[PDB]
């Protein structure tokens, strides 16, 4: 019951480059964006906000994962020879999944 | 709560 939106970032530049806070086991439970890295993919999508919080990563529930172990997930989305694009799932409010 | 740059 979260309102979410699913925003696609397609690899337009050499980097991802978003700074997220957060993660299991702290009171911000599931990745928030805090800042974009001016330049890379994150920024050229221009639908990734300040404040987004991550739900899924190509479908992939973040929940449970702590801060390092998401990080991963994500660095891992970006740097795929699968696809050319990350789907992340956010919304801008605090309800999970 | 940590937080991290993913480049």
């Amino acid at each position: 019951e979260p309102t979410s939106t699913l925003v696609r970032v397609r690899k337009s530049a050499a980097t991802l480059g978003i700074a997220i806070e957060g993660g299991a086991n702290t009171r911000q439970p599931l990745p928030r964006i805090v800042t974009i890295q001016r330049g890379g993919s994150a920024h050229n999508c221009g639908q990734l906000k300040v404040g987004h919080v991550i739900l899924e990563v190509n479908g992939q529930t973040l929940r449970g994962k702590e801060h390092k172990e998401a990080a991963r997930i994500i660095a891992e989305a970006f740097k795929t020879k699968e696809r050319d694009y990350i789907d992340f799932l956010v919304t801008e409010f605090n309800v999970m999944l | 709560v940590p937080v991290s740059w993913v480049y």
